[PDB]
């Protein structure tokens, strides 16, 4: 008996401050790192294994992006802007 | 087993009732010897009797009472069945021994076996004047190898432990002598140690204790004494190498680790007395046998016969011999029912037929 | 436990009061910090990896599981 | 508010308390369960219990024997372990009455209840008790007879009081037989009290009829080597002493030397001591020699040398009864043979009892110490009949010591519980009601001595009070035919003090159970 | 309203402030108040069930099943099984008042229970507990002095004991002893009066040797003017009884000396041996020479003695008793007026103590002997040997003559008494209610309370006698405050008299001053406290 | 003053008088009691006489302490050390107040 | 305390006169010892080691104070700041190895008992610095600012 009380639900984590724009910032450069060696005339392609048993073989920097799965929302977010970049004009995706 | 009190011992019955019955059964044995399935069948039958008196509406007093008068008249009825027996019939004693047998495994072996329980009960009691039979006199040693015909009636001793005076055996006319002490370094009762600060006492320590050994082999040797039986001993060496070497050099056949229960009993077969100290040590405390020899036994084992005695004791030995354990075991135990019948016809020298004879006629 | 004989837990004066404070601070407390101009938006995930980025007091009031009574009363008003 | 009824919680896990009710449920629910239990081995008709151990031994006992009973039993109930200790402290005290002092606190405690379910005050159950006992002990001290001073009156008197003790057991099979072998063995003691002078032997075989009171004494002990197995016209000398590698008490002390020679010496010097112990021994001029502790190899050589029994090993009890039996002094200094005073026997021999020899001493000199041999067919049967006659010898040395004597078969507690009542019809309130309940147990007692022979008792028992409200004071029960007759008539006697402390016993016993009106338990471990 | 706290920071951030707080808990305010009351008037009302002549007893079982019977109220507290601090403040409370006057172990439970159940009640009409307790101390105060102006002296004068004989027998009556009543009181006050320093100094209870066997009756319960002893005569054949013994109390054993210090006594040659032989001899001899040169008839060794100065000692016709305990050897020495001996150099006549009689005692069929050093000239230590039924009735009677005992020593110490049966508690109620009817308003309530819980006692008593508590106790109130007699109480025993001065209850002042303060005491203590922090783990 | 517990009286203590009216006080750190002379002390001797010697010297050094204490004019003794019941028997019979295993404070 | 054997020491007794005489003799050679340290006018004694009964005895009887120091640095520490030489045996101290103290006593900081080696001039070798405070940790920061 006597369950806790407390405010927020249990498993509501939060961080603030220096740390939060810190790991933004940290989880923008991964992305952009991870498509880095895919720009220009001399960039070499990328081997993708799909979930579903296929493989991306591509250059495309939103392709890579797109079969990528993370869980920094800052990511997703770096990813997010990959694709609308895509979409809007057609290219650009490992510049942006 | 064949034996209703081994039976009996044996299983673990878990009822109260039938722990009575067994405890009955080993009763039925001190008294008697045999017969000890026959009173556990009878006391059943009573019972089975009683289930139904009961429920006829007998209070169980009625019927204990009724189940005395009837034991009366039962014992003065098998009283006049009986007939006088006297100890010189040999005839009525190899009978009773042979009926005894009758159920038991060696069966077979009953013209062996039966003369044999007749001798040895007659050997060990005086036919004139003996109310009983001291069982205890009559030992029985149990050797595996051979079949039961090589059963045997060693009139003397027969002892298990091994000679260790190896390269002498056979010792004739031999002068055998019982000796409580210990032949070994000098010991005191007090805590006792020897303090040596020069090598001349280094040297005069083992110099003494040789002579002192010495010593006392001499004295032991001057009595005449060629075979020697020392009794076991744990706080102190009873027979030390030194010792055992000068015995050995003085051709006396050296027996020790004997058990300090067995010395009663190879007094009374050899006729020696014990010595406890040195001094009292001489040649009237011996006992004079006409072959101590240490046999073999087809490689089954080995066992020491001392076979002739001057003043021959009030003792004999068994030997029982069979293929198997099991088969000993059960030999061991007729051979014990066969004595405890001569046993128990010693005392109330009374006979009547078996065969269901006596509890026929009790029932009519 | 007790001669009240009530299945549950009761918590009076107080300690009562001091619990309803802590539980208001602590609904402004998460919102403190997203007021005027210099104000910072937030991150609210939702389990499943929905990302909400937002600056409105309401959105993340109703976004958040919220337990206590005061703290509902808030999220609320 | 109780303890256990609160709403706060005030004790450890496990530690409870039983209040009014439940209490009095408990004591009086443990009390009726183990008079109940006891009962139906009480009187001439009553029945043996086994007692099935359920320990690694599983020990298997057979007995009539109320306190037998009673302390092997794993009792929880708290009023039960008073009834326990009551049974075993009345055992201690006397020998006999353990049933009948256990079914009296049942049945009081029964009739407590009963009052108590009648609105009635436990303190005024209390007095009229103590006052019911008090009449009932006055009119049984009135009722005693005595007759120590006439020799053939006492004993045909201790006759009929062990007759009376044995009827109840497995004895009773063989009770003339026994009742002379516990009498004789009892007025061999010559007037003294200790009953660790009259020892049992019980050996398997053999009929119950065959056991029998020996005319001297006999050991279970063996001789040595060399030594006589028969002496006639015996000068024994009793003795305490080592015997066995004796050693100076300076326990300091030590052999140091510096040759094995002197070691040799030293031992030489050893046995030279024992050798002049034993000549001081001899010097008393004696045939046989009994020490208590061992007599080891050399001692032993010694005495058969000089033609002289040594029994060793008989232990504490076994040289008081030598001492005795015999008249010798158990001597452990030998400087002053003139001062020790030898027993003396007219023969020791060896007999042969089943499977087993022991020593016989025959023509004791004094004879105040009896071995007594329990023949019969089973385990069980010979430890019931050891009881059996320990109950009678303890009887038998309790009228001894007083010869007042009582009529038994429950004429007693009839004659008490006339008293009872006349005190209760003479008295008003409901303490008259306690002593009728009082009355009521004591008429219960003779109750269940009746129903357990199977007769009317109701009916006996009305007869009886009848004759004792006509001032028959000597009727009891006939247990032959199942009717009333003269209990001095029929030598139906029990020991006075016997039945006094029976009384005294279950009263107190009661008493103090009844005051009980809350029982705490701690928690168990 | 437990657990401590919970609150786990207004920024979400763990808050841990004790250990293990999320385990512990607490309670504070009026709800700790109203618990540690009701667990107090719990605990008095199983105990007041117990209180006078009526009362009835409690059967403890331990935690291995021994069972004890008793109506003492300290001893019932002590073998009971709590975790409640409250109880256990109860249980020490009971101790204490055993430890400083030995009687009235119930009584104070019972008041300091109805104390704190008044205490409820005011408390629940808005009044700080410390003004409780003042109050409480007023009253205390004031029915201390009421007490102290109400009292009696008796004479303890050992020529007339009869004042002393009606205030055991008044000890006495509510045990289960009182089948005995005045032979219990009788023996209690001549063990007290013997063993006493007469100018009112202390009553050593180490020279009082209670010990109890199982069988015969409790009438047999005697005063022995001696030291019983468990041992016997160490020789079987020595006789068993000894007259005009003159004992000679050693501590040495009957065994050649030894050493302390570690040592090694060296045999070097057969000279040597037979000379320590024959100084093992000459000792035995000499030490046996020694104790007969003084006259001796009779001995007595702490330490035992093997078989030659047995052997010896018998054939010198001196009864022996060996393995005799250290107490007992100084009981011996102060009966018999002899001193304790270290060696047998150092024995003389003049250190030799005299009985009168020796004797080795019979327990009927159980083989246990015992004996008896009685018959001294003035023996200043005395022996309560007590028989009975069962061993539960024996440890009663143990604890009832202690009660006793207890009780006569108080007198001893202090001479002035009181009338029980209520009339004092009665007394001092009226006194504390005419004190509160001229005092401030706000402590009059306390001063009431405390005089209803005064009003306690004889209300228990008449409950347990069977008759209407609340009537009689206003009756007996009624005749007190019209004739002016503080010794009208409540007639338990229905003797048809209230006069509890005519029955003879008496009872010690110092008891029933040591009750009200102490009860006054213990309620302040717990009114105290306000706040109680338990692991609350409930550990295995 | 000083007042302090009663500590483990030996036999022989309910025999000394416990009241004095101008008692000097013994304040001791010793044992008085029989006991080795010293923890590494080991006696060798080869005759019976030195043993009985060696008996009488151990109780001689015991009665020494005890004649110094008593000789003082003290009749209060007090020790840290134990004080055994040979002492305590010798103060009794000198009308003496022993007591050992008095605390250090 | 009396100096013993390193090996092992047993007190071999022969005769009566040896025991009645050996404790004896023990306690007058601890009490010449410590008359001879006494006797060159030290009156503070400072030792490494335990302190016996019997010297502790004699040490108060001659009015000779006793401070016992368990580490070995603290017993340099006061050799340095004092001007002694720490002696291996229990001989009295020649001039040169005696160490000089303006005062030495016993004293009460707070609920602390402390024995204090004062120097009256403003000279030595070692100088203490005694910090007060409310909290242990407070303490702890004082002295890593003294570091
Ligand atoms: N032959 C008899 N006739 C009548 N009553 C008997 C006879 N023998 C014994 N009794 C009665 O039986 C009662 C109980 O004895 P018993 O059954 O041996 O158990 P216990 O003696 O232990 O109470 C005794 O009070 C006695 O009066
Ligand atoms: N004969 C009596 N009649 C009436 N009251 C009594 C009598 N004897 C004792 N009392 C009262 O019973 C109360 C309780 O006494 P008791 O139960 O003997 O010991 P405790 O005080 O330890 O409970 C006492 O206060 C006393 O006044
Ligand atoms: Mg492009
Ligand atoms: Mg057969
Ligand atoms: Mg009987
Ligand atoms: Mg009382």
């Amino acid at each position: 008996g006597h369950r806790p009380v407390l405010v927020l639900s249990q498993n509501t984590k939060r961080e603030s401050g220096r740390k939060v724009q810190s790991g933004n910032i940290n989880a923008a450069k991964t992305i952009a790192d991870i498509i880095r060696t895919c720009l220009g005339p001399k960039s070499m392609m990328k081997m993708l294994l799909d979930p579903m048993g296929g493989i991306v073989m591509t250059n495309d920097g939103n392709a890579i992006l797109r079969e990528i799965q993370v869980q920094h929302p800052a990511a997703k977010s770096m990813i997010e802007i990959s694709r609308t970049q895509d979409e809007e004009v057609g290219d650009g995706t490992t510049s942006v | 087993t064949n034996d209703g009190a081994t039976i009996l011992k044996q299983m673990q019955v878990l009822h109260p009732a039938a722990r009575m019955l067994v405890e009955l059964s080993k009763a039925q044995d001190i008294e008697a010897g045999d017969g000890t399935t026959s009173v556990v069948i009878i006391a059943g039958s009573l019972l089975d009797s009683c289930t139904k008196l009961l429920q006829k509406g007998i209070h169980p007093t009625i019927i204990s009472e009724s189940f005395q008068k009837a034991l009366e008249k039962g014992i003065e009825i098998l009283t006049d069945m009986s007939r006088p027996v006297e100890l010189s019939d040999r005839e009525t004693l190899l009978n009773s021994a042979t009926t005894s047998l009758n159920s038991k495994v060696v069966s077979q072996y009953s013209s062996l076996l039966s003369p044999m329980s007749v001798n040895a009960v007659m050997k060990v009691i005086d036919p004139a004047t003996a109310t009983s039979v001291d069982l205890r006199d009559i030992k029985i040693v149990k050797k595996l190898g051979g079949t039961i015909d090589d059963c045997e009636l060693v009139e003397g001793l027969v002892l298990t432990q091994k000679v260790s005076n190896s390269g002498i055996t056979r010792v004739e006319k031999a002068k055998i002598g019982l000796i409580q002490f210990c032949l070994s370094a000098p010991k005191t009762d007090m805590d006792n140690q020897i303090v040596v600060s020069d090598y001349a006492q280094m040297d005069r320590v083992l110099r003494e204790e040789r002579a002192y050994i010495l010593n006392l082999v001499k004295q032991i040797k001057k009595t005449g004494c060629n075979v020697l039986l020392i009794q076991k001993s744990i706080l102190r060496d009873a027979l030390s190498d030194l010792a055992l070497h000068f015995l050995n050099k003085m051709k006396i056949m050296v027996i020790k680790d004997i058990e300090r229960e067995d010395i009663e009993f190879i007094c009374k077969t050899i006729g020696t007395k014990p010595v406890a100290h040195i001094d009292q040590f001489t040649a009237d405390m011996l006992g004079s046998a006409e072959l101590a020899e240490e046999v073999n036994l087809n490689g089954s084992g080995k066992l020491l016969k001392i076979t002739g005695c001057a003043s021959p004791g009030k003792t004999v030995t068994i030997v029982v011999r069979g293929s198997n354990k099991l088969v000993i075991e059960e030999a061991e135990r007729s051979i014990h029912d066969a004595l405890c019948v001569i046993r128990c016809l010693v005392k109330k020298r009374a006979l009547i037929a078996g065969g269901g004879a006596p509890e026929i006629e009790l029932a009519l | 436990e007790g001669p009240l004989s009530v299945f549950g837990d009761r918590s009076t004066g107080e300690t009562i009061r001091s619990q309803n404070v802590m539980a208001a601070a602590s609904i402004a407390n998460i919102v403190k910090s997203s007021l005027g101009p210099v104000g910072l938006d937030k991150m609210l995930v939702d389990d499943i990896g929905d990302v909400t980025i937002t600056n409105d007091g309401a959105t993340i009031l109703k976004l958040l599981e919220v337990e206590h009574p005061a703290a509902k009363v808030l999220c609320e008003l | 508010a109780s303890l256990s009824l609160a709403p706060v919680n005030i004790f450890k896990a496990g530690a409870d308390e039983e209040r009014a009710e439940t209490a009095r449920l408990t004591s009086f629910i443990g009390a009726i369960a183990i008079g109940d239990l006891v009962k139906s081995t009480l009187g001439p008709k009553g029945m043996d219990k086994i007692l099935l151990s359920s320990g690694r031994d599983a020990s298997l006992m057979v007995t009539n024997d109320g306190a037998t009973i009673l302390k092997n039993i794993g009792v929880d109930n708290p009023a039960a372990k008073v009834l326990v200790d009551m049974s075993r402290v009345q055992d201690d005290e006397v020998g006999d009455g353990t049933t009948s002092v256990t079914v009296l606190a049942a049945e009081l405690l029964r009739e407590a209840e009963s009052l108590i379910a009648k609105k009635i005050h436990p303190q005024t159950i209390i007095a009229g008790w103590r006052e019911a006992t008090k009449a009932a002990r006055e009119a049984l001290l009135s009722s005693a007879v005595d007759h120590g001073s006439d020799e053939v009156k006492f004993r045909q008197d201790l006759m009929n009081i062990a007759g009376t003790t044995l009827s109840s057991k497995l004895l009773t099979h063989h009770k003339d037989h026994f009742t002379k072998l516990a009498v004789e063995a009892v007025l061999r003691l010559k007037g003294s009290g200790n009953l660790e002078a009259i020892h049992i032997i019980k050996k398997l075989g053999g009929s119950l009829a065959d056991s029998y009171l020996d005319e001297g004494f006999l050991l279970d002990k063996k001789i040595g080597v060399n030594q006589p197995k028969r002496i006639e016209n015996a000068k024994i000398l009793i003795a305490n002493t080592g015997m066995d590698t004796d050693k100076i008490k300076i326990f300091g002390s030590r052999v140091r030397v510096d040759s094995t020679a002197k070691v040799a010496e030293i031992e030489h010097a050893e046995k030279e001591k024992m050798k002049e112990k034993v000549e001081r021994i001899l010097k008393h001029g004696i045939n046989c020699f009994i020490n208590r502790q061992l007599i080891y190899n050399y001692p032993e050589q010694l005495f058969g040398a000089a033609g002289v029994m040594a029994i060793e090993h008989a232990d504490f009890a076994g040289v008081e009864r030598l001492a005795l039996v015999t008249g010798g002094e158990i001597a452990s200094t030998f400087d002053h043979p003139e001062l020790v005073k030898l027993g003396s026997c007219k023969l020791i021999e060896e007999v042969m009892i089943g499977e087993d020899k022991l020593i016989h001493f025959s023509g004791v000199a004094l004879g105040e110490a009896c071995t007594i041999v329990l023949r019969g067919a089973t385990q069980q049967i010979l430890d019931e009949a050891e009881r059996s006659l320990h109950d009678a010898l303890c009887v038998l040395a309790q009228t001894v010591k007083d010869s007042r004597t009582v009529y038994g078969g429950g004429c007693s507690e009839m004659l008490m519980a006339h008293a009872v009542t006349q005190l209760a019809n003479r008295t008003p309130g409901k303490e008259a009601v306690a002593m009728e309940s009082y009355a009521k147990a004591l008429r219960m007692l003779p109750t269940i001595i009746a129903d357990n022979a199977g007769y009317d008792s109701a009916d006996l028992v009305a007869q009886l009070r009848a004759a004792h409200s006509e001032g028959n004071t000597t009727a009891g029960l006939d247990m032959r035919e199942g009717t009333i007759g003269d209990m001095a008539i029929l030598g139906i006697t029990e020991s006075f003090q016997v039945k006094r402390q029976v009384l005294l016993s279950a009263a107190e016993a009661a008493e103090v159970i009844l005051r009980v009106d809350n029982i705490i338990k701690a928690a168990p471990r | 309203a437990s657990m401590g706290t919970l609150a786990f920071d207004e920024y979400g951030r763990p808050f841990l402030i004790i250990k293990d707080q999320d385990r512990k808990s607490r309670l504070m305010g009026l709800e700790a108040l109203k618990s540690h009351i009701m667990a107090a008037k719990a605990v008095a009302n199983t105990m007041r069930t117990s209180l006078g002549p009526n009362g009835l007893d409690k059967m403890m079982v331990d935690k291995d099943g021994d069972v004890t019977v008793t109506n003492d109220g300290a001893t019932i507290l002590s073998m009971m099984d709590v975790d409640h601090q409250i109880a256990k403040l109860m249980v020490e409370l009971s101790k204490s008042q055993d430890d400083e006057i030995g009687d009235g172990t119930t009584g104070v439970v019972v008041l300091a229970g109805a104390l704190l159940e008044e205490a409820e009640q005011l408390l629940d009409r808005g009044i700080h507990p410390i003004r409780i307790a003042d109050g409480y101390e007023q009253a205390a105060r004031v029915a201390i002095e009421h007490l102290d102006k109400i009292s009696d002296s008796v004479l303890v004068d050992i020529k007339d004991t009869e004042p002393l004989i009606q205030t055991a027998k008044t000890t006495l009556g509510s045990k289960v002893v009182n089948s005995c009543h005045r032979q219990m009181a009788e023996i209690a006050v001549n063990a007290v009066l013997t063993v006493a320093d007469m100018e009112r100094r202390d009553v050593d209870f180490e020279l009082i040797k209670v010990e109890g066997k199982v069988g015969g009756r409790l009438e047999d319960t005697k005063l022995i003017k001696g030291v019983i002893v468990d041992k016997d005569f160490s020789h079987p054949q020595m006789p068993k009884k000894v007259e005009d013994a003159k004992i000679a109390i050693l501590t040495c054993p009957f065994e050649p000396p030894k050493p302390k210090t570690k040592h090694k006594l060296d045999v070097t040659s057969v000279e040597d041996y037979k000379a320590l032989q024959k100084y093992e001899k000459e000792k035995f001899e000499e030490m046996i020479q020694q104790i007969k040169e003084t006259g001796a008839n009779l001995a007595i060794c702490q330490w035992g003695f093997d078989d030659e100065a047995n052997h010896l000692l018998l054939q010198n016709n001196l009864p022996a008793v060996r393995w005799v305990g250290g107490p007992e050897i100084e009981l011996i020495a102060i009966a018999t007026g002899g001193r304790i001996v270290p060696r047998f150099s150092e024995l003389t006549a003049e250190k030799l103590g005299f009985a009168g009689l020796v004797q080795e005692i019979s327990f009927g069929t159980t083989k246990d002997k015992m004996l008896v050093i009685e018959q001294c000239k003035n023996s200043r230590a005395v022996t309560i040997f007590i028989r009975g039924g069962n061993k539960m009735i024996i440890e009663e009677a143990k604890r009832s003559l202690h009660d006793a005992l207890c009780v006569i020593r108080n007198l001893i110490r202090d001479n002035r008494v009181v009338y029980g049966g209520g009339a004092a508690e009665i007394s001092c109620a009226l006194a504390v209610s005419q004190e509160a009817d001229k005092c401030p308003t706000l402590e009059q309530y306390a001063m009431r309370a405390f005089a209803d819980a005064l009003e306690v006692i004889p209300m228990a008593l008449s409950e347990n006698s069977g008759m209407n508590p609340i009537q009689t106790m206003t009756e007996v109130r009624a005749r007190q405050v019209k004739e002016m007699n503080p010794a009208l109480g409540i007639d338990c025993l229905h003797k048809g008299t209230n006069d509890m001065k005519q029955q003879h209850v008496i009872e010690t002042l110092i008891g029933k001053k040591q009750q009200i303060s102490l009860a006054t005491q213990m309620v302040r203590m717990i009114l105290k406290i306000d706040d109680i922090r338990k692991p609350g783990e409930s550990e295995e | 003053g000083v007042a302090f517990k009663k500590t483990f009286s030996y036999a022989g203590f309910e025999m000394q008088p416990k009241k004095y009216h101008n008692p000097k006080i013994a304040l001791l750190n010793v044992e008085l009691e029989l006991k080795a002379e010293k923890d590494n002390a080991e006696i060798r001797v080869h005759t019976v006489e030195d043993y009985q010697a060696i008996v009488d010297a151990e109780w001689n050094i015991l009665y020494d302490k005890l004649e110094k204490i008593h000789h003082s004019g003290a009749k209060v003794v007090l020790s840290k050390l134990p004080i055994g019941d040979v002492a305590t028997q010798y103060f009794a019979d000198r009308d003496m107040f022993c007591a050992g295993r008095v605390p250090e404070e | 305390d009396g100096m013993i054997t390193e090996t092992k020491g047993t007190v071999l007794i022969k005769t009566a006169e040896e025991l009645m005489n050996f404790s004896k003799g023990e306690e007058n050679l601890m009490d010449a010892q410590v008359k001879a340290i006494a006797d060159t006018g030290a009156n503070v004694v400072v030792t490494g080691g335990k302190v016996a009964d019997m010297a502790l005895h004699y040490a108060n009887k001659y009015n000779i104070m006793l401070v016992r120091l368990n580490s070995k640095w603290d017993l340099r520490r006061l050799c340095k700041t004092v001007g002694a030489t720490a002696l291996p045996r229990l001989t009295p101290p020649v001039l040169e190895e005696m160490g000089h103290c303006d005062s030495v006593y016993l004293s009460e900081v707070g609920d602390t008992q402390v024995v204090v080696f004062k120097h009256e001039k403003e000279d030595g070798a070692i100088s203490t610095i005694v910090l007060r405070g409310s909290t242990d940790n407070l303490m702890d920061d004082i002295e890593r600012a003294v570091d």
